[PDB]
């Protein structure tokens, strides 16, 4: 019974570990793509303020 | 005879003392086996939950 409960709790918490680990990591992937898209889409409309500034400060 | 019955008493007394000593021994044996198995089971929740928590630590950091 000691070996059986050891093996059963092992398989139980490794199922738990596997499922919750992949459910966490895919959600972090989703939120990471959302954050990258959000900062790029905020920067695109924000652009062309920059290029005139850098071309003004490089040129005399 | 008297010592007929007394030697029968001696055999019964030695058997009864033998089985009382054996009762005390068997009770201590089931006590020590149960204590060892429950020390095992108390250590295994540490040895498994600590692994699970450290896994979630490094997964969250990653």
């Amino acid at each position: 019974e000691a070996e059986a409960k050891a093996k059963a709790l092992e398989a139980q918490y490794r199922e738990r570990e596997r499922a919750e680990t992949e459910a966490l990591l895919a959600r972090y992937r989703e939120r990471a793509e959302a954050e990258a898209k959000a900062v790029r889409e905020k920067a695109m409309a924000r652009l062309d303020e920059a290029v005139a500034l850098v071309l003004k400060e490089v040129l005399p | 005879s008297k010592l007929e019955a007394i030697l029968s008493q001696e055999v019964e007394a030695e058997i009864q003392a033998l089985l009382q000593e054996a009762e005390a021994k068997a009770e201590a044996v089931k006590r020590e086996a149960e204590e060892k198995a429950k020390a095992l089971l108390q250590a295994r929740e540490r040895a498994l939950e600590a692994q699970y928590r450290a896994a979630l630590r490094r997964a969250e950091s990653a």
